[PDB]
C-alpha cells in the first residue's frame, strides 16, 4: 500500500512505515529514566525470562558508550546491535579529536540523523529501538535525552518507552517531586516498572538498572551498573519482596 | 498506480510525493514571520504536552544558520535535522570559497536545490518541511524574509504563516499587517507575530516562543517573562475592544 | 494508460506516456508569451500570487542566461531550478572555449539534450534524471547568422522554432490570437502592446505591473529587465488605445 | 638523521618480583632546540601502562589512537585489557603501515591481572614483539641505556629497591645525552598502587 | 495476454515480446519519408511537419558526416541518440583509420547497439525507424534501420505513416530509377513523385521538402528552403 | 623569515606576528596582518610556507567556528589547539604536504585562565607559556624566561614583548618590519598598537 | 503487503521474515547443551535418510575456534556458510586485534552480527538456522549461548532447539541442578535427546563432543608450558558407547 | 616583465610591458600583458605566460556565472579567492603565476589582490610582480603619493615602465597603462618605448648615462 516502499508517503500525509516501527517498541518492555539534580537512574526490563534462563551474568539492556554516557534498550536487540556499536564508536572518534568526553547532547544528534537518513534513502529498513540516552558533560551537568524511532529527540525529566507507555507516564508524573533524590528515583522506579509488568513479584533477576552519580571524587563521574544481588537487596528495602 | 512513486508523473502533471509532502508540513507547528524596516520577527510556536519536558537542553524550533542568518522550521523535526544541518555547513563553506558572509537569497535557493534534487530522484523522496529564512543583507539593512516549499520553489513574502491551520492565521496576518507601512518598531513587529500565534495556541505566553533579527549580525532571543508581558498588554487593548462596542451602541 | 509506472514504457500507441504526461503540467503554470520581431523578442508573462503578501517582484519567470539569451518558463520552478542553471553553465562554456556569443538554436538544443534523459542508465547518453522535467522554457536571442530568433523547448527533446508561441493556461486562448495577428512588419513598440493585449484576455486575474512583467533581446540594449515604471507605462498606453479601437 | 632520532626522547621499562618500573624522560626538542622540559612520555590506557620513544607528532598520535582502541575494548569486553593482549595490539597498529610507518619505538610495562606475572615488551619502527623480562629500552640514548641498565639489574627486587635501580639507570645515561635528559619520571606499578616520583636532576 | 508488455525482459507465449511491437508503431506516429538511390547517387526526401502555422518546421535531416546522413522517422527524442553516436563512429573511421566508414558496417554497429538497451532492464527499444543513405567505395547505399535493430539494403523503401503508398510508386517503377546515373536531377523528380503519394490532406510546399543528396563527387548537402524550389 | 612569538600572562595571552611578508628577494609588502581568528575568544597566530598559511588558517577557522555554532557555545583552547594538530599530522602523511606551524593562544571561559600552545608543522601540541617557532624561537627560549616571573600582569609582559623585539632586531638578520600584537583576553580580542 | 519483505514491517510490528525464520529453526532436529560447572556438553543427532549416506561426513558438530564449537537445528545448507564465515571472521576481528582466540561473549556477537546484517538489507533471506555456541574462556569461565535468526543473541544455564523443542525443554527443567560436573551432564544429555527418537539411538548415529578440560595431547606440540591444549574435544563413537553402557 | 600596480584615489593603474622573452632570443615585443577579466576587473600577466592568459580568462568566465547567479556585480575579494583556490589544487605541477587582479567596485572601493600558484593571497596598495620587480619599486614609491591626479598618476606608471625597462634586459617593447574607474577600465594605448623614452629625459632630466 504506502508500507511498500519506505521513500513514499501516505495521501493522509503521514508515514506508515515510521508509525509501524514506532509498533515495534510496544512488543518490547518498558524502560525508564528518571533525571534527579542528584543523580540519573535508568532502569530497564527483560521482557524474556525462564528458569534456565541466564541472566544473572549478563547485561544486554544496559550498555555503556564512553566513561560518561550509557543507555537503556527497548526494542528489537538485533536493531540496537548495530546502532549501540556505531554509537560507541562515534562518541570515542569526539574523544580522540578533541581531547574531551563527548557531549550528550552532539551524540543523540548524530545518532538520530542516522535513523533519518535509513527512511530518506535507500530501500532499507526504519530501526525500530528507542533508547533512552543518560550523560554527564559539563556544559549542562547531568543530561537526559530518549530517542524516537522516526530519529528525533526531546529532553525529559523523566520518560518511559516501551510497552504501556500511556498507563507509566500517568503513574511517574503524579508522583515526581521536581527537586527530587537519586534514592527517591530508584525507588519510583519499581514502583512503576511493577505495575506495568505482569510478574507482580518484579524479582532482581527481572530487572537491570544503573546510577550514574557524580560521588566518586568530585568532577569526576562514575556509572556504576547494579549487578544481580544488589537489585535484590533494594527489592527489600521498598518492600516489593 | 499512480501515486507510488515519483518517478510516475502522474495523468495530471501532478507529483502525488510532493503534494504529500505538503500535507505534511500542517502536522508540525505553527510558525509566522513578519518582517519591520529595521528587523524580521521569526516566531513560532512551541509545543507542550507535558511539563516533565525540558526547555533547558532540548532544541528550540529555532535554529542560527550562521550569525546574521536564522531559520524556523515547519514539519516533522526528524525530517528537518538534516535539512538545518546541510543549510548551516554551506553557510560557513561560503566563507571557504568566497571570503564574505551568505546572502539571505543564496541560502533560501540553496536550501530548496538540496529537496529538488531529491524531489528529482525517484529512489529517494523529498523533506516533509517549510522552512522560512530570515536575515539581512551582508552590508546592509533591507529586511528579507523568504519561503521554501517541498517541491522546491522558492518565494519571497512580506509576511507569511505555515504550520498548522497556517489558513486561519495567515487572514488575519493579511487583513492586520500592510505591505505600504509595515511595523515601525522592533517592539511592535513582536506583538504582532504574538497576535498571530495567540489565535493557534488557544490559551498561552508558554507556548509562544518569540526571536529577533536585525542588521549587523544581531541575533537575540527574547526573555520568556517579555512574552507573558506581551500576550497580557495584547489582553488588555483587547479589553478595551470589547467596551469600546458597548460604549458606541449606548451613544447611537 | 496504465503502461506509464515505469520510466519508458510502451503503449500501444506507440508513445511515451511519461514524456507526454509532462505537457499537462505546463498548463498548470503560469502564462508566458513571446512574440519574435525583426526588431527584438518581447518576453512577457503572468504572474500569479495566491495573496497579495507574495512578493511579485522577487519571484522568477523571466531570468538572464547571459548577455543576448534570455528566457521566460512557465511550469515547476522546482524543475526550472537545475534546467535553467544547465543552459548558463552552457552558454559560459561555449564562450570560454572559443569567445563567441552562443546561437540561439544551438543553446536550444543543449537545453534540449538534458531533457533527453529519462532513464536510470541506458546506452548512448547516461542518465540521472529519473523523471521528465515539467517545464518548458521560451528562448529568446539574438546571433549575428540568423538574427532575432524564437524558439520553444519543450521537455520532450522536440525544440520548435517559432515567431510566437504562447504556453500555460491561456495557452489556446492566446494561440488563437496570434495567428489573426503576426506581421513580419512590427515595429518594435507595436510588438509590445500586442503581448499585453493578449495577456489581459488569457489572464483570469486583474492586469498591473505586478501580474506582469515584460523584457527584451535587442542587441544593443542587450537583455534588458523592464522596471515597473516602465511596465506601468505600456499598461497605460494599452487603455488609450482600446479607445481608439 | 632519523625522525626518531631528531626529536629525542628515551623510555625504558625494567622486572621484578611482582613489580615492574616505567619511566621517561620530559624531553621534548626539535632538532637542538629544546622546545619543553616538562611534557611526559608515558602514558596509560586502563592499568596497562604504554610508553613511546621517538618523532613527537607520531608519539602524540599513537598515544591518541591507542587509547582509542583500549577504549573500545574495555566496553566491549566489560573489563579492562590486560598487558598480555595489549603487546599484541601494539604490534597489529604498527604493521598496518609498513611502506609509510610510524617512526616511534613502543614500550609495554604491567602486571597481568589473571597470574600477577609482571610483563614487559619492547617495540620498533614498523613493530613485533620483542619479548624479554629483563628490561627494554628505547629511544636515542638506547645504546647507553641498554648496557647501563644491564650491569645495574639483579632480579628479584622489592618495589622500592626497582625504583633505585632505574632511577641509576636513567639519570646518567640522559645527562651524557644531547636530545634527552631535561627531567624525569618515572612510575613504580605494585599491583594496585602506582606510585609516581618525578627525579630532581641537573639540567643538560 | 499481455500482461507481458510492462518488461522488456518478460517474453510472450506467442514467441514475440510486446514492447518491440509497440517501439515499431511509434515510427508510423511521425513523420513520413522516402529513400530510393541509384549505383552514383542516394537520395532522402522527407516532409517537414510543424506545429501549427507560426511555428517553423523540424528539420528531419541530420548530416551524419560527409560521406554519410540519415533521416528520422517517430520519435525525436531516440533519433537524437541514435544519430550521435553514429557521427562518432564516422569520426572514429576518419580519424584512426582515414576511411569512409562504409554503410554497411555502420548499419550494423546501430543494429548492435539497438540490443544492448532490450536486453538490459531499463532503458527501452529507439522508437525511431532510420533510413541512412551513403556513399562509400562500395558506391551508393540505402539501409533501413529498424527499432528492432533489423537492418536491410533495399533500392527503396519508406517508412512513417501511411509510407505503403510510396512503396506501391516504388516497386512499379523500380527497375528504371536504377537505370538513372549521372543525373542527380532526375532521382529527385523520382523522389518528389513518391513522396506525393504517402500525403493525404496536404501540398507540397517549399518548405515541407527537405532533399537530402550524397554522390559520387557531390558530398552529402541538404536543401531546403530556397533550393527545394527547383524541384517543386 | 618570520616571527611569531607568546607569551602568557594571569589574565591574557599575548601573540604577536611580524608584519613582513617577503616572497621573492623583494619584500611583498611592508605592513600586512597575518593572524586570523578562530573563535571570539581564541587566536590563531601563524607563519610558514607561501599561501599554505592562508589556506590552512582559513580550514580551521571555519571547522572550529562550525561547532561553535552547532553547540551554541565556543570549543576551549584545549579541543582547538588538539583539532589543528590532528589536521596536521594527516597533513604530512598527505600527497599535500602543508608546512604551517601555529601558535593558538586563547582564553579558556570555563576554567577562567588563558592557555597558550605551541603547534609544529609536524604535528605537536604541548602547552608552554612562552613558545615560538622559525628562529623567532632560536632567541627569545632565552630571553623571555630570564626576565619572566609565574606572575606578571599585562602591562608587563607587552613590555617584556618590546624588549624581546629590541633583542630581534639587533642580532636576528631579517627585518619583520614591526610586529602587530593583538591581546586575548576574556573580553574578546582587540589590535593595541605597539612597535 | 505486510509480511512479504524484510524491509516491510506490520501494524502488529516485527517484520514477517523473522517469524518465518524462527518456524526454520523448528524444523530442524533436536540439538541441546547443559552448562555444567566445569564445562558444557553438546549434542545434536545425524538422520541419514538412507543406509547408504555415511554418517561421519555429516558434520554438525563444528569447532568454531579450537575454544568454541557450534552445532545448529533448521536447514543443512546454511549451517555451513555461516561455520565458514564464522571462523574467516573469528580470525580477522579478534585475531589480529587480539592476537589469539576470541572470549566467548566476542565472537557470539561477531557471528549475531552476520545474521543481523542478514536481515538488514532487503531482498536478502535472513539465515535458516539458529546456533548454539558453547565455548570457552578464562574470564567468563564456562559458558553456552543461543544465537537466533534476528541477529540476537541470549547467554543460557540450559536450552534446546528444534523439532523435540517442547518435550525437551521440560525435561531441562526438571532435572538441572545448582551444581553439577560435565560428566553428569552426558549422561543428562544422552536421555533427553533419546526423546526425540526411540529405537534408531546409539554412539554412531549421536554426535557429541564437549568444551571441557584442556587435552595437551590433542595440542599437537609439546615442551612449551605456557600455552594449552584445546578445551574443544570431539567425543568418538566408541567413546559414547561407553557413556551409553553406563546407564 | 616588469608589471606594477598600485591604488590613488583616482582609481587603479595598472601599467605593464610587452616583451616576452625566452632566452637569448626575444619571444615577442608586443604582447599584451592586461587579460581583461570582464570589463570591471583587469588581471596581469607575470610569471607563466601560458597559465596566466587561460586561468585569467577562466576567472572571467567565472564572473559571469557569478554576476548571473547572484543578480549582483563580483566582489574583489570573491574574484582573487576563486583563483586562489583554483591554484592551490594543482600546486606543484608546472604551474606558476603572477597576477594582480585590480579592481575599483562601489561597494569596497580600489582593492588589489596579488594573487600567486602557492596559494598566496596577500592585500596590498603597491605591489609589483616579475623579474623586473626590483626595478620598479624603486621609481614607484618615491614618487608616489595617495593623493595624485589621473593626469598625473598615467604619467608615473609612464616613468616607471621605462625606467624598469631601461635597466633589465627582459624588459622593453611598450607600454600598455590602463586606468580602471567604478565603470570600468579605459584603455590608454601603446607607447613604444624608444620613441617615449628620449621625450621623458628632456623634460624630467632623468637619463643622464644614456646620451640619447
Amino acid at each position: 500500500r504506502y508500507d511498500s516502499r519506505t521513500t513514499i508517503f501516505s495521501p493522509e500525509g503521514r508515514l506508515y512505515q515510521v508509525e509501524y516501527a514506532l509498533e515495534s517498541i510496544s512488543h518490547a518492555g518498558t524502560a525508564i529514566g528518571i533525571m534527579a539534580s542528584d543523580g540519573i537512574v535508568l532502569a530497564a526490563e527483560r521482557k524474556v525470562t525462564s528458569t534456565l534462563l541466564e541472566q544473572d551474568t549478563s547485561t544486554e539492556k544496559l550498555y555503556k558508550l564512553n566513561d560518561k554516557i550509557a543507555v537503556a534498550v527497548a526494542g528489537l536487540t538485533a536493531d540496537a546491535e548495530i546502532l549501540i556499536n556505531t554509537a560507541r564508536i562515534h562518541a570515542q572518534n569526539y574523544l580522540k579529536t578533541y581531547n574531551e568526553d563527548i557531549p550528550v547532547e552532539i551524540l543523540v544528534r548524530r545518532l538520530s540523523d542516522i535513523k533519518q537518513g535509513y527512511t530518506q534513502h535507500g530501500g532499507l529498513r526504519p530501526f525500530g529501538v528507542s533508547f533512552i540516552y543518560a550523560g554527564y558533560d559539563d556544559r549542562y551537568g547531568y543530561q537526559l535525552y530518549t530517542s524516537n524511532p522516526s530519529g528525533n529527540y526531546t529532553g525529559w525529566k523523566a520518560i518511559s518507552v516501551g510497552a504501556n507507555t500511556s498507563a507509566a507516564q500517568t503513574l511517574l508524573q503524579m508522583d515526581y517531586k521536581d527537586d527530587m533524590k537519586v534514592d527517591d528515583a530508584i525507588e519510583l522506579a519499581l514502583k512503576t516498572l511493577s505495575k506495568t509488568t505482569d510478574s507482580s513479584a518484579l524479582t532482581y533477576d527481572r530487572l537491570e538498572f544503573a546510577t550514574i552519580r557524580k560521588g566518586a571524587n568530585d568532577g569526576e563521574v562514575y556509572q556504576k551498573i547494579f549487578k544481580p544481588q544488589e537489585i535484590k537487596d533494594i527489592l527489600v528495602k521498598t518492600g516489593i519482596t | 498506480g499512480y501515486d507510488r512513486a515519483l518517478s510516475i508523473f502522474s495523468p495530471d502533471g501532478h507529483i502525488f510525493q510532493v503534494e504529500y509532502a505538503l500535507e505534511a508540513v500542517k502536522r508540525g507547528t505553527c510558525a509566522v514571520g513578519v518582517k519591520g524596516k529595521n528587523c524580521v520577527v521569526l516566531g513560532c510556536e512551541r509545543r507542550s504536552t507535558l511539563k516533565l519536558q525540558d526547555t533547558r537542553i532540548t532544541p528550540s524550533k529555532v535554529s542560527k544558520i550562521d550569525s546574521h542568518v536564522v531559520l524556523s522550521f515547519s514539519g516533522l523535526n526528524a525530517d528537518s535535522r538534516i535539512l538545518i544541518e546541510k543549510a548551516r555547513v554551506e553557510a560557513q563553506s561560503h566563507r571557504l570559497t568566497l571570503e564574505d558572509p551568505v546572502t539571505v537569497e543564496y541560502l533560501t535557493r540553496y536550501v530548496a536545490g538540496v529537496q529538488q534534487r531529491y524531489t528529482q530522484s525517484g529512489g529517494v523522496r523529498p523533506f516533509g518541511v517549510s522552512t522560512l529564512i530570515a536575515g539581512f543583507d551582508p552590508r546592509d539593512d533591507e529586511p528579507k524574509l523568504y519561503q521554501t516549499e517541498p517541491s522546491g520553489i522558492y518565494s519571497s513574502w512580506s509576511a507569511q504563516t505555515i504550520g498548522r491551520n497556517s489558513k486561519t492565521v495567515r487572514e488575519f496576518l493579511e487583513k492586520n499587517y500592510d505591505r505600504k507601512e509595515p511595523p515601525a518598531t522592533v517592539e511592535e513587529c513582536v506583538k504582532l507575530t504574538v497576535r498571530s500565534l495567540l489565535e493557534v495556541v488557544q490559551t498561552g505566553a508558554k507556548n509562544i516562543e518569540i526571536t529577533v533579527v536585525k542588521p549587523d549580525s544581531d541575533i537575540v532571543a527574547l526573555s520568556s517573562e517579555e512574552i507573558n508581558q506581551y500576550v497580557t498588554q495584547i489582553e488588555q487593548e483587547k479589553q478595551e475592544q470589547q467596551e469600546q462596542d458597548k460604549k458606541k451602541k449606548s451613544n447611537h | 494508460s496504465e503502461y506509464d509506472r515505469g520510466v519508458s514504457t510502451f503503449s500501444p500507441e506507440g508513445r511515451l506516456f511519461q514524456v507526454e504526461y509532462s505537457l499537462e503540467a505546463i498548463k498548470l503554470g503560469s502564462t508566458a508569451i513571446g512574440i519574435a520581431t525583426k526588431e527584438g523578442v518581447v518576453l512577457g508573462v503572468e504572474k500569479r500570487a495566491t495573496s497579495p503578501l507574495l512578493e511579485s517582484d522577487s519571484i522568477e519567470k523571466i531570468v538572464e542566461i547571459d548577455r543576448h539569451i534570455g528566457c521566460a518558463m512557465s511550469g515547476l520552478t522546482a524543475d526550472a531550478r537545475s534546467m535553467i542553471e544547465h543552459a548558463r553553465t552552457a552558454a559560459v562554456t561555449h564562450n570560454l572555449y572559443y569567445d563567441e556569443d552562443i546561437n540561439v538554436e544551438s543553446l536550444t538544443q543543449s537545453v534540449c539534450d538534458l531533457a533527453l534523459r529519462f532513464g536510470e542508465g541506458a546506452s548512448g547518453e547516461e542518465r540521472l534524471m529519473s523523471r521528465p522535467f515539467g517545464v518548458a522554457l521560451l528562448i529568446a536571442g539574438h546571433d549575428a547568422d540568423d538574427g532575432y530568433q524564437l524558439f520553444h523547448a519543450e521537455p520532450s527533446g522536440t525544440f520548435y522554432r517559432y515567431n510566437a508561441k504562447a504556453i500555460g493556461s491561456g495557452s489556446e486562448g492566446a494561440q488563437a490570437e496570434l495567428l489573426n495577428e503576426w506581421h513580419s512588419s512590427l515595429t518594435l513598440k507595436e510588438a509590445e502592446l500586442l503581448v499585453l493585449k493578449i495577456l489581459k484576455q488569457v489572464m483570469e486575474e486583474k492586469l498591473d505591473e505586478n501580474n506582469a512583467q515584460l523584457s527584451c533581446i535587442t542587441k544593443q540594449d542587450g537583455f534588458k529587465i523592464y522596471d515597473n515604471e516602465k511596465t506601468a507605462e505600456l499598461i497605460k498606453e494599452l487603455k488609450e488605445k482600446e479607445a481608439a479601437e | 638523521s632519523d625522525p626518531s632520532s631528531i626529536n629525542g626522547g628515551i623510555v625504558v621499562a625494567m622486572t621484578g618480583k611482582d613489580c615492574v618500573a616505567i619511566a621517561c624522560d620530559l624531553r621534548l626538542g626539535s632538532q637542538s632546540l629544546g622546545v619543553s622540559n616538562k611534557f611526559e612520555k608515558i602514558f596509560h590506557y586502563g592499568h596497562v601502562f604504554l610508553g613511546i620513544t621517538g618523532l613527537a607528532t607520531d608519539v602524540t598520535t599513537l598515544n591518541e589512537m591507542f587509547r582509542y582502541k583500549t577504549n573500545l575494548y574495555k566496553l566491549k569486553e566489560e573489563r579492562a585489557i590486560e598487558p598480555e593482549t595489549f603487546t599484541q595490539l601494539v604490534s597489529s597498529s604498527l604493521y598496518e603501515r609498513r611502506f609509510g610507518p610510524y617512526f616511534v619505538g613502543p614500550v609495554v610495562a604491567g602486571i597481568n591481572s589473571k597470574s600477577g606475572k609482571p610483563f614487559i615488551a619492547g617495540f620498533d619502527l614498523i613493530g613485533c614483539i620483542d619479548e624479554a623480562k629483563d628490561f627494554i629500552v628505547s629511544g636515542t640514548a638506547s645504546d647507553q641505556l641498554f648496557g647501563m641498565c644491564e650491569s645495574l639489574y639483579e632480579p628479584n627486587l622489592e618495589p622500592e629497591d626497582l625504583f633505585e635501580t632505574i632511577s641509576q639507570a636513567l639519570l646518567n645515561a640522559a645527562d651524557r645525552d644531547a636530545l634527552s635528559g631535561w627531567g624525569a619520571v618515572v612510575y613504580i606499578i605494585k599491583k594496585d598502587e602506582v606510585v609516581k616520583r618525578y627525579l630532581k636532576m641537573r639540567q643538560d | 495476454r499481455n500482461n507481458y508488455d510492462g518488461d522488456t525482459v518478460t517474453f510472450s507465449p506467442t514467441g514475440r515480446l510486446f514492447q518491440v511491437e509497440y517501439a515499431l508503431e511509434a515510427i508510423k506516429q511521425g513523420s513520413v519519408t522516402v529513400g530510393l538511390r541509384s549505383n552514383t547517387h542516394a537520395v532522402l526526401v522527407a516532409l517537414k511537419r510543424n506545429a501549427d502555422e507560426l511555428s517553423s518546421y523540424q528539420k528531419k535531416i541530420i548530416k551524419c558526416d560527409e560521406h554519410m546522413g540519415l533521416s528520422l522517422a517517430g520519435l525525436a527524442p531516440d533519433a537524437r541518440v541514435l544519430s550521435n553516436y553514429l557521427r562518432q563512429q564516422c569520426n572514429y573511421s576518419s580519424l584512426v583509420f582515414n576511411r569512409k566508414l562504409a554503410v554497411e558496417r555502420a548499419g550494423h554497429l546501430l543494429c548492435d547497439k539497438a540490443q544492448k538497451n532490450t536486453q538490459s532492464y531499463g532503458g527501452r527499444p529507439y522508437g525511431v525507424g532510420l533510413l541512412i543513405i551513403g556513399y562509400d567505395k562500395s558506391g551508393a547505399h540505402l539501409l533501413e534501420f529498424q527499432p528492432s535493430g533489423n537492418v536491410t539494403e533495399l533500392y527503396g523503401t519508406a517508412i512513417g505513416a501511411r509510407s505503403q503508398g510510396a512503396k506501391t510508386y516504388l516497386e512499379r517503377t523500380l527497375d528504371t530509377f536504377i537505370k538513372i546515373d549521372g543525373n542527380p536531377d532526375e532521382l529527385i523528380k523520382a523522389g518528389v513523385e513518391a513522396i506525393s503519394q504517402s500525403l493525404r490532406d496536404e501540398s507540397l510546399t517549399v518548405d515541407n521538402l527537405s532533399i537530402a543528396i550524397v554522390g559520387k563527387d557531390t558530398p552529402f548537402t541538404i536543401y531546403d528552403g530556397e533550393a527545394v524550389a527547383k524541384y517543386i | 623569515m618570520d616571527i611569531i612569538l607568546g607569551i602568557r600572562v594571569q589574565d591574557s595571552v599575548i601573540l604577536a606576528s611580524s608584519k613582513a611578508v617577503t616572497r621573492g628577494i623583494s619584500v611583498l609588502k611592508d605592513s600586512d596582518d597575518k593572524t586570523r581568528q578562530l573563535s571570539p575568544h581564541t587566536l590563531m597566530s601563524f607563519a610558514g610556507e607561501a599561501g599554505d598559511t592562508v589556506q590552512f588558517a582559513e580550514y580551521i577557522q571555519a571547522n572550529i567556528q562550525l561547532y561553535s555554532i552547532r553547540e551554541d557555545y565556543e570549543l576551549s583552547p584545549q579541543a582547538v589547539s588538539s583539532f589543528v594538530r590532528q589536521e596536521l599530522a594527516k597533513s604530512i602523511r598527505s600527497r599535500r604536504p602543508y608546512q604551517v606551524n601555529v601558535l593558538i593562544g586563547g582564553y579558556d571561559k570555563k576554567k577562567n585562565k588563558p592557555e597558550l600552545y605551541q603547534i609544529d608543522y609536524l604535528g605537536t601540541k604541548v602547552e608552554l607559556p612562552y613558545g615560538a617557532h622559525g628562529y623567532s624561537g632560536f632567541y627569545t627560549f632565552s630571553l623571555l624566561d630570564h626576565h619572566y616571573r609565574p606572575d606578571m600582569t599585562t602591562e608587563e609582559g607587552l613590555d617584556l614583548l618590546k624588549l624581546c623585539v629590541q633583542e630581534l632586531e639587533k642580532r636576528m638578520p631579517m627585518d619583520f618590519k614591526g610586529v602587530i600584537v593583538k591581546i586575548v583576553d576574556k573580553d574578546g580580542i582587540r589590535q593595541v598598537d605597539d612597535f | 503487503r505486510y509480511s512479504f519483505s524484510l524491509t516491510t514491517f506490520s501494524p502488529s510490528g516485527k517484520l514477517g521474515q523473522i517469524d518465518y525464520a524462527l518456524t526454520a529453526v523448528k524444523q530442524g532436529v533436536t540439538s541441546l547443551g547443559i552448562k555444567a560447572t566445569n564445562g558444557v556438553v553438546i549434542a545434536t543427532e545425524k538422520k541419514s535418510s538412507s543406509p547408504l549416506a555415511m554418517s561421519e561426513t555429516l558434520s554438525k558438530v563444528s569447532l568454531l575456534t579450537p575454544d568454541i564449537g557450534a552445532v545448529y537445528s533448521g536447514m543443512g545448507p546454511d549451517y555451513r556458510v555461516l561455520v565458514d564465515k564464522s571462523r574467516k571472521v573469528a580470525h580477522t576481528s579478534y585475531k589480529r586485534i587480539y592476537g589469539e582466540y576470541p572470549p566467548t561473549k566476542l565472537l557470539v556477537s561477531e557471528v549475531a552480527k552476520i545474521m543481523q546484517e542478514a536481515t538488514q538489507s532487503g531482498g536478502v533471506r535472513p539465515f535458516g538456522v539458529s546456533l548454539l555456541i558453547a565455548g570457552h574462556d578464562e574470564f567468563n569461565g564456562f559458558s553456552l549461548y543461543q544465537v537466533d535468526p534476528s541477529g540476537s543473541y541470549f547467554p543460557w544455564k540450559a536450552t534446546a532447539i528444534g523439532k523435540g523443542s517442547v518435550a525437551a525443554k521440560t525435561f531441562l527443567e526438571k532435572r538441572w541442578n545448582d551444581e553439577l560436573e560435565l560428566e553428569d551432564a552426558i549422561h543428562i544429555a544422552l536421555l533427553t535427546l533419546k526423546e526425540s527418537v526411540e529405537g534408531e539411538f546409539n554412539g554412531d548415529t549421536i554426535e557429541l563432543a564437549i568444551i571441557g578440560d584442556e587435552n595437551p595431547d590433542l595440542l599437537g606440540y609439546t615442551g612449551i608450558p605456557t600455552d594449552k591444549g584445546p578445551r574443544f574435544r570431539k567425543l568418538t563413537s566408541q567413546e559414547i558407547n561407553d557413556r551409553l553402557e553406563a546407564l | 616583465t616588469t608589471t606594477l600596480a598600485f591604488r590613488f584615489q583616482g582609481g587603479i593603474i595598472v601599467a605593464v610591458d610587452s616583451r616576452a622573452t625566452a632566452g637569448n632570443w626575444v619571444a615577442s615585443q608586443t604582447v599584451k600583458k592586461v587579460i581583461e577579466i570582464n570589463p570591471f576587473l583587469l588581471g596581469t600577466m607575470a610569471g607563466g605566460a601560458a597559465d596566466c592568459q587561460f586561468w585569467e580568462t577562466w576567472l572571467g568566465s567565472q564572473c559571469r556565472l557569478h554576476e548571473l547567479r547572484e543578480k549582483e556585480r563580483i566582489s574583489v575579494a570573491a574574484a582573487s579567492k576563486i583563483l586562489s583556490n583554483l591554484v592551490y589544487q594543482y600546486k606543484g605541477a608546472g604551474l606558476s603565476m603572477g597576477t594582480m587582479i585590480c579592481g575599483y567596485t562601489r561597494k569596497e572601493g580600489p582593492t588589489i589582490y596579488y594573487v600567486d600558484s602557492d596559494g598566496t593571497r596577500l592585500k596590498g596598495d603597491i605591489f609589483c610582480v616579475g623579474s623586473g620587480q626590483t626595478f620598479a619599486y624603486g621609481v614607484l614609491d618615491s614618487n608616489y603619493k595617495w593623493d595624485l591626479s589621473v593626469e598625473d598618476a598615467l604619467y608615473l606608471g609612464k616613468r616607471s615602465i621605462l625606467a624598469a625597462a631601461h635597466r633589465d634586459a627582459y624588459s622593453g617593447g611598450s607600454v600598455n597603462l590602463y586606468h580602471v574607474t567604478e565603470d570600468g577600465w579605459i584603455y590608454h594605448g601603446n607607447h613604444d618605448v624608444g620613441e617615449l623614452f628620449w621625450k621623458v629625459k628632456e623634460e624630467e632630466g632623468s637619463f643622464n648615462n644614456v646620451i640619447g
